[PDB]
């Protein structure tokens, strides 16, 4: 895995080359030696020792609260957009995780904008994500079979690359950096991307980093971020996604049955043609 | 000029042996090498050519099932005339690579292409004419293992497959056939090692054999091309749900033997023996062995032998040996010749084909002391040493064993303690974890119940979609007699024996040492056997084995309970009758 | 269900149409407003 290190590259010119470099031969990397990661390490005993999260928030459709899943494991999660027109008034209840969010976002937000500008060839998108014009979603597991997900995010961020599979990391003193699906097709097929695989137990938190979801994805389509980021949403959560988004969850299952049926049809045709010989 | 392949007015290696069809081929190969799709994946042979010439490694892998996408009768020519095909596939690859990185044939002359994941599979008793001059996938042991030496150079080494140990049928020798293996593919496995091979399927005896006598013969062999050393998730889904059910554990010892009564002390030992330990090797130290020694001795009757028998259809790899049918030479290994090489070669015995399975010794007492001592230092080392024929070499014996024996005089003294009753030594007997001592006392109580059992067995096993119809009532049966159906259950533990490898909990040392020092304290108290430390070594491993019954990863407190029951109820009743009696009121607690 | 026992042309062309048949129905289920079927459904075999 990739390892940027602030000691030996931290200007944009050291950076961008090598964000490209990764990015065309990788989905992600680590950080190491950033200043607040000793400020995330209090923080994360905090929210492990003391922060306990609040059950009674519950959980919408939004995809904002604390979702409890199963075997009494919850997950609280957040999402907030700068544009008004949608409507994330759930904002985080608990102070420790905004001190982690504003320290990951006060970075992240520059390497987020090195990601696109490394692999999006399209000079509008140079500055689609942005102080003023992001959407960030902030989620956090938590405990009183692996979960297999494929963020949508630009950037996908953890405070600490420990317990993370996609082949195991342990790396305690370095911060893990994830790229989604949306930076792929804005990148012209140059770049894709891998599902990750975490432990629902192990507490981990996350951040993710959009555009603001209003963006369309393409001018050939009616298709936004916010579409994007709900498919993944509903595809991670299809218990929550029955009661609000039926039809859409039908949908979407329907893809990888159908993603099924092809892939099994691919092979069944080697199999015949041997056997005729 | 693809679809031009497709129309062939010859035989399948006759078009292929024609100048252009070769080379349309090997453009039509040439082009796939880079250019591929799997939709996130993308061009996953690109990256495989990338760290393929990073290591500059001469093992050109290839899929299978990638080729026949892109090129669909590219990969069909492939599999009928391997040698044909790959002939060209040599130049191809060394072409489609130096594309990515050129200059490699500055330091590698020839690319020899590994084919992987071939779905068609046969077995040695399978291979019929037709399947001459093709490529062809086949799994066995490793028994004849030759050295390596160069050939007209590079490396040439060969090896001879052999049935499965639990497959053989009734009647019938092992079959087993010769295979040639090339350079880059040497030393890829060990007399003992389970493989399966992918190759081609010919005749190549001929030349002098002709004219060496009348009617002349050859023999087959195979062409090892490549060769490789699994589960689903909706079996995943049956066994991780028994595996948090309740009584777990009284389910998997209620359905060992499920038509023999009584014996649970066995059963729960023939259970523990199944799924075994975790074995560990310190570096710079020595290791430990995970597998569980089972000693079975009784009074005639009491089916010791069946069970014997039961193991050896439900355990993977089972083999079977009685103590005066096997010799010294019949268990630890042999010598062949070989004109190809012309030094001697190794061909292993009993204990070796046992390696990672069971062994199974009928009649233990009855072999002589020479063939006895090769048994003990097979389970003290997990390996067997022999210098013969000019030949000093060791391999690998982890094996676990389960044997059944008789008393002297064929009665079992109960005035006398187990040291005392059979002929096995003292040093012998230390080697096993549990000491199974079955008497046969006359008494209308378990006479009655032991008979009623036995002549519903009877009346149960006579002889007198139907596929489907019979496996139902046979699981009928199986259920009327057993928890858990039986071919389910042989699935279960090698599931449990693949995967699982539980550990230990530091908070459970208290309860471990302090039972020791209970248990050393009571021996000088009471009885002639010291406790010693290998007895703490059997409770761990049965400990583990009890764990890994639950399928979970970690030790817990009451395996270790169970665990403690077993190995101290082993030891109180292989003591004398005057000693046993104290020690039963002792550990009332344990 | 080609008539010879191999040909490229009838592969090609028969996963290509397994992708047109997919793909349109695929199309074709989307526009129903009830709860679509999360799976493909089974072929129930005539009597021979
Ligand atoms: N405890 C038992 N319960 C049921 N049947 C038994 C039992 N012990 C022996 N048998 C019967 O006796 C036969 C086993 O005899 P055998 O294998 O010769 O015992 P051993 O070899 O230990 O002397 C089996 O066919 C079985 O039906």
């Amino acid at each position: 895995v990739p390892v940027i290190d602030l000691n030996r590259v931290s200007d944009e010119e050291q950076l961008l080359p090598v964000v490209r470099a990764i990015l065309l031969q990788h989905d992600t990397f680590l950080l190491k030696n950033y200043a607040n990661k000793a400020v995330l390490d209090a923080l994360l005993a905090g929210l492990t020792t003391k922060d306990l999260p609040d059950t009674s928030q519950g959980f919408d459709a939004n995809f904002t609260g604390t979702l409890p899943l199963e075997d009494d494991v919850w997950l609280e999660q957040y999402i907030f957009d700068t544009d008004p027109q949608l409507r994330f008034d759930r904002k985080c209840r608990n102070e420790s995780l905004c001190s982690i969010y504003s320290r990951l976002f006060k970075l992240g937000l520059f390497f987020a904008q090195l990601c696109v500008k490394s692999v999006v060839s399209s000079a509008e998108l140079q500055d689609c994500i942005s102080t003023s014009h992001y959407a960030t979603k902030l989620t956090r597991y938590f405990n009183d079979d692996y979960v297999t997900f494929l963020p949508t995010g630009v950037l996908t961020i953890f405070p600490c690359a420990k317990a993370i599979r996609y082949v195991s990391i342990d790396e305690p003193d370095c911060l893990l950096f994830h790229t989604g699906t949306l930076l792929a097709r804005w990148s012209q097929g140059m770049h894709t991307t891998s599902p990750l695989q975490i432990d629902p137990r192990a507490n981990i938190v996350s951040l993710t980093i959009w555009p603001p979801l209003t963006t369309p994805i393409s001018s050939k389509g009616e298709g936004t971020i916010a579409n994007h980021l709900l498919e993944q949403q509903i595809k991670a959560f299809p218990k929550v996604a029955q009661q609000y988004y039926p039809r859409e969850l039908s949908i979407l299952r329907l893809q990888d049955a159908m993603k099924f049926v092809k892939e099994l049809f691919t092979v069944c045709e080697t199999v015949l043609s041997l056997n005729a010989l | 000029l693809e679809s031009l392949s497709n129309v062939k007015a010859n035989s399948y290696s006759e078009w292929i042996t024609q100048p252009n069809v070769s080379r349309t081929i090997a453009r039509e190969l040439k082009s796939f090498l880079l250019e591929y799709t799997d939709e996130t994946g993308r061009s996953v042979y690109g990256a495989r050519i990338r760290t393929l010439g990073e290591m500059n490694s001469e093992s050109l892998e290839v899929n299978y099932r990638h080729l026949a996408e892109s090129k669909a009768i590219l990969a069909l020519f492939l599999a009928k005339c391997p040698e044909e095909m790959l002939k060209i596939f040599d130049l191809v690859a060394m072409e489609a690579t130096e594309l990515h990185y050129p200059d490699y044939a500055r330091i590698h002359s020839e690319i020899h292409v590994r084919i992987s994941d071939f779905p068609t599979i046969y077995s040695l008793r399978e291979l019929r004419e037709s399947n001459l001059s093709s490529l062809v996938r086949v799994t066995g042991v490793v028994t004849r293992r030759t050295g390596v030496f160069p050939q007209l150079y590079r490396n040439y080494q060969r090896v001879t497959l052999q049935e499965a140990p639990g497959t053989v049928p009734p009647g019938r020798l092992p079959r087993h056939r010769e295979v040639i293996l090339l350079a880059d593919l040497v030393d890829v496995s060990k007399p003992g090692e389970e493989v399966e091979v992918t190759g081609i399927y010919k005749n190549n005896y001929d030349g002098n054999l002709n004219a060496k006598n009348g009617f002349p013969v050859f023999a087959t062999i195979i062409e090892a091309n490549s060769i490789k050393r699994s589960w689903t998730e909706e079996e995943e889904r049956e066994f991780r749900k028994i595996s948090r059910d309740r009584g777990i554990i009284d389910k998997i010892i209620s359905s060992m033997a499920p038509s023999i009564y009584g014996h649970r002390d066995i059963k729960t030992a023939v259970a523990c023996s199944l799924f075994g330990g975790v074995p560990k090797n310190v570096n710079g130290k020595h290791s430990i062995r995970g597998d569980i020694n089972v000693l079975l001795l009784g009074d005639p009757g009491t089916a010791k032998s069946q069970i014997l028998k039961y193991v050896e259809k439900t355990a993977h790899r089972a083999v079977f040996a009685t103590g005066q049918g096997a010799s010294a030479v019949g268990l630890t290994a042999s010598v062949r010749k070989d004109p190809i090489t012309k030094e001697w070669t190794l061909e292993g015995g009993a204990l070796v084909l046992a390696d990672k399975g069971v062994c199974l010794i009928d009649e233990f007492d009855k072999m002589n002391d020479q063939d006895r001592t090769s048994i003990h230092e097979a389970m003290e080392q997990q390996s067997i040493s022999i210098s013969k024929a000019g030949i000093v070499t060791t391999l690998q014996a982890r094996c676990s064993i389960i044997a059944a024996a008789n008393p002297n005089g064929g009665r079992y003294n109960s005035t006398l303690p187990l040291a005392q009753n059979v002929s096995l030594t003292e040093p012998i007997l230390s080697a096993f974890d549990i000491l199974c001592v079955v008497r046969d006392l006359v008494d209308e109580e378990a006479d009655e119940r032991l008979a009623t059992f036995v002549v519903d067995s009877h009346v149960r096993s006579h002889p007198e979609n139907a596929r489907q119809r019979r496996l139902q009532r046979q699981r009928k049966k199986e259920e009327e007699i057993s928890p858990i159906p039986q071919e389910l259950l042989m699935k279960y533990i090698h599931y449990a024996r693949t995967k699982i490898y539980p550990k230990l909990h530091q908070m459970d040392m208290d309860k471990v040492s302090r039972v020791y020092a209970d248990l050393r304290r009571e021996s000088i108290s009471t009885g002639s056997f010291p406790i010693t430390v290998r007895h703490l070594e059997s409770i761990l491993r049965i400990a583990e084995s009890f764990a890994k019954m639950r399928l979970s990863e970690f030790v817990s407190s009451y395996d270790l309970d169970r665990a403690i029951k077993v190995v101290v109820d082993s030891f109180v009743d292989a003591q004398k009758v005057s000693v046993r009696r104290q020690l039963r009121r002792s550990f009332a607690i344990y | 269900p080609k008539r010879d026992n191999l040909t490229t042309l009838t592969n090609k062309s028969r996963t290509l149409a397994f992708v047109e048949r997919a793909e349109s129905w695929y199309q074709q289920v989307i526009a129903s407003k009830d709860e679509i079927m999360t799976d493909v459904p089974a072929f129930k075999i005539n009597k021979r």
